[PDB]
């Protein structure tokens, strides 16, 4: 209950290898109302290449794990997710070098900083229609669960949870960035693909804390 | 250009300008096989020229990942540009060697070892006249051949910006191989050293500039009476408290051999034979103290 | 474009189209200062600029990189295009941001932190409309704005691959430095290593999957009468006859802890032996317990 | 005589930065009148980088420090050798891994390794005026000192020796590679810079063997 050990980041990291590739094709299918008709086959891609990386390094720090992770996504996903996705992981992994086991003070303050990174490299505000739109509240969640002392599964429960809502809440929202911006008024009433990625994560994150 | 010409003096032996004929291609199961093994270069290489693409549309173009034999791994670029050149016979899978197509960047590349453009007649063929090719080799983590990065397109819609790019983008693939490969180095040392920690005799604790405990063995674990997973990556100060002995070298960056110490775990006094090894880097000193048993 | 637009409305506050004087530039000292800081990604940048320049000539265009600051730090390219500019006040410790020249993709790239083109028109200042300018920001080891790459041409020679280009020299730069990051932090663990060797009490030995020494520390090197600095890196069937036990719990990559054994002259040891199992194959840590 | 240690080899490459600075000038005027002017210049921008990361590398094995230099070599010198140095230096390395000495054999073996590296990345062959036509000889000139079990600091001397005779065997031949064979004809009578960079090295090399 008290902590997130290296172990579960790392039971995280394969069960989002294998929604990636489970929701591939809806993921794209999201992204082509919307964009280019890629970002499933994008992050199937990357996170089947992490999933790789993974067996020869999930014996070594959460700090490490990530920085892998966060360097693979970087460089194997393109267009506008990868870089993103790869700056949220890395900058996890700087606050979390030689750690095993994280609070859940802890585990908020590492998405704390993997959304710095991801809000400073790519300017989304709220409402701008991207995965900013998730990973914001997804902090203000764990934030709250971290001062009322919640376990951590069930505080990942919760910002799971939160996760969908705020994914759900991009529908309704006109695109002020990326690809999506390019169809003014056309991209309301179609949900953000990076903002249903960052819910996946989330998921899986929820299923990990309770092995 | 002594290398279009030399390159033609090969062609001249066993091929003719005029003639062209369907593609030699990899097929069915040697196909994936090929694809198979080039996947560490070629996912690199598929989201680099999405990438070169999406920041390049409109424009009448194709760009090639090829393997080291001159296989097309993949395409992207104009719809209409890849279907006239797959109407000449270039697909995935589809070998592009000079002994096949003559000459043309899409092997003198790899053959000369580097960025090459070819244009209209310069090309051996005469299917090819019509045509502009950049290409530019890219090379492993060890420096050897491994593929190359290619952009076609109507010979009248060549720019000046082509070459560099292919170029450009070879060694950043080139590049992310050996970053990729880094990693993995760095990996293995890990091993080396938790081995080494984990089968020792000595307990050890060891700590950053800053103050972060970074490994600490089953032994001094028990020992010190320390959390197993929790202790990594926190303060040390907040982990125990340091006898007086330790205290001063630790501040004086002094060495201290088979020296005699008592420490504090949570109200409670443990007596040790410790040596304290400084280590002494740019950025500032960490320490290793390993606890000898007796 | 959402982006240009944005951008005159932060210029419309403070900046008249027309107007163009003598530009802010870095200079003497504060400007060697800027230079010194930025030495790491300068050095990869002017190499990648001036590879691309050769691939590229002849054309009228011009090489940038500037610092986060929007800060000029080095040109290359078209001799007279680097003097059309020069003219303009586009110079070695130029300050190119926004609330100088206007909405211009020099500014533009870090400011939206992505690869921008600007040309023409577009520009605010008319002093700039007969021109096109790519950029892309490029990043740090660690994630952070760190500067900008450039390419600046005459408004009617632009090409669909300048764009494309900078952003790839850009992403190039960025990883060169990060690989850079990856072997210190790689040594730092190599400090890491190397310290414990010295100091701990069990002799050590360890060996490659391909059969050569790793590394021995002098403790081990004494008790088994070996070279202590020749026999790294060579085969340690070369170096040593490995006793029956060792040898077959070797053949079969096989743990063992505290094990007796005796090694050629005679030497009878405590041991202990350690595979290291990897993708690349089996490795080995024999460490020789003090008696 | 019978090796030569790692911490020969880091000496080399602290004399290699000097070297490279005092001649500069004459590298880039070797370079002016049959390239575009800059061989010494880059070539003091890159073993200037190498020499800087010396010290935090200078406790390491030989294979890791002839890494770090030709890594640095490599994406710090630019145009036609910066790829060549740096491969010869890597190819070092993978040939000396873990090493904290080399005997002559050992030593011919690693500069086999490199110049075979430079060679198969650059294409070049005897009398196409590059830095090749001084590592053949070079190589030739340490398998004979091998074979003679010459010490280290002879072999070495005999080596720098070869590479001078090498390099101004160059002045003679006309340029089939590089920027050089542009001019045609006009390259006769001029002696190649990247060999003179070869004979600097060797030279240099010798007198660390010495110390
Ligand atoms: N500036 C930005 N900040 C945060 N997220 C962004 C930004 N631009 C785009 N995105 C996200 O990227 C997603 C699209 O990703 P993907 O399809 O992988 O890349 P691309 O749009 O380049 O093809 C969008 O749904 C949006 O969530
Ligand atoms: N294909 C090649 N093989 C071997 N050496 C080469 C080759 N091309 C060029 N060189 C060497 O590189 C030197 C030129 O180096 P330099 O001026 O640093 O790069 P650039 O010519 O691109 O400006 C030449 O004097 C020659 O020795
Ligand atoms: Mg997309
Ligand atoms: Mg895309
Ligand atoms: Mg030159
Ligand atoms: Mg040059």
């Amino acid at each position: 209950g008290s902590s997130l050990s290296r172990t579960q980041i790392v039971n995280w990291l394969t069960r989002c290898g294998d929604i990636f590739s489970t929701e591939s094709e809806y993921l794209t299918g999201l992204d082509r109302e919307i964009g280019d008709a890629d970002h499933g086959l994008n992050m199937n891609r990357g996170f089947s290449k992490v999933v790789e990386k993974l067996p020869a390094i999930a014996d070594k720090d959460i700090g490490f794990i990530l920085k892998n992770t966060g360097m693979t996504l970087l460089s194997s996903v393109g267009g506008a997710s990868g870089p993103l996705f790869g700056t949220f992981f890395i900058r996890a992994a700087q606050a979390t070098q030689a750690r095993q086991s994280l609070t859940l003070e802890e585990l908020y303050q590492m998405f704390r900083d993997g959304a710095d990174g991801v809000i400073s490299r790519g300017k989304a505000e709220p409402g701008d229609k991207t995965m900013c739109d998730v990973w914001v509240p997804v902090v203000e969640s764990l934030r709250q669960s971290s001062e009322q002392n919640l376990s951590v599964p069930v505080a990942l429960e919760a910002a799971s949870s939160i996760a969908e809502s705020a994914a759900q809440s991009t529908i309704t929202m006109q695109a002020r960035k990326g690809r999506a911006s390019y169809l003014g008024e056309r991209s309301i009433g179609h949900q953000d693909p990076g903002a249903t990625s960052v819910m996946f994560m989330m998921q899986m994150l929820a299923l990990a804390a309770k092995e | 250009s002594p290398l279009i010409a030399t390159s033609w003096e090969r062609c001249n032996k066993l091929m003719k300008r005029e003639t062209w004929n369907v593609p030699h291609q990899a097929q069915g199961v040697t196909f994936a096989s090929i694809y198979r093994r080039k996947k560490a270069m070629l996912t690199l290489g598929q989201a680099a020229l999405e990438d070169a693409w999406e920041y390049m549309a409109p424009r009448e173009c194709a760009l090639f990942i090829l393997d080291e034999t001159a296989c097309i791994l993949s395409r992207n670029g104009d719809p209409q540009t890849l279907q006239q050149l797959s109407a000449l016979g270039f697909n995935d899978g589809t070998y592009c060697a000079e002994g096949i197509i003559g000459t043309c960047a899409l092997s003198l590349a790899a053959i000369s070892g580097q960025a090459v453009k070819t244009m209209a007649d310069q090309h051996f063929k005469q299917v090819l006249w019509n045509w502009a090719f950049c290409a530019t080799p890219l090379f492993d983590s060890k420096g050897r051949l491994t593929g190359t990065i290619a952009l076609a397109c109507p010979v009248e819609q060549t720019t000046a910006a082509d070459l560099p790019l292919t170029l450009a983008i070879a060694r950043e693939v080139g590049n992310l191989l050996l970053t990729d490969s880094l990693l993995a180095e760095t990996n293995r040392h890990l091993n080396q050293l938790n081995a080494l920690l984990e089968s020792m005799d000595d307990g050890v604790i060891s700590w950053d500039e800053q103050g972060n405990l970074q490994f600490i063995n089953a032994q001094a674990a028990r020992v010190l009476r320390l959390d197993a997973t929790a202790s990594q990556g926190r303060a040390i100060t907040e982990l125990l408290t340091l006898p007086a002995v330790l205290q001063q070298a630790i501040k004086q960056a002094h060495p201290l051999k088979h020296v005699e110490a008592t420490f504090e775990s949570q109200h409670q006094f443990i007596d040790a034979v410790i040596t304290l090894k400084p280590i002494i880097e740019t950025q500032g000193t960490s320490f290793i103290l390993l606890l000898h048993p007796v």
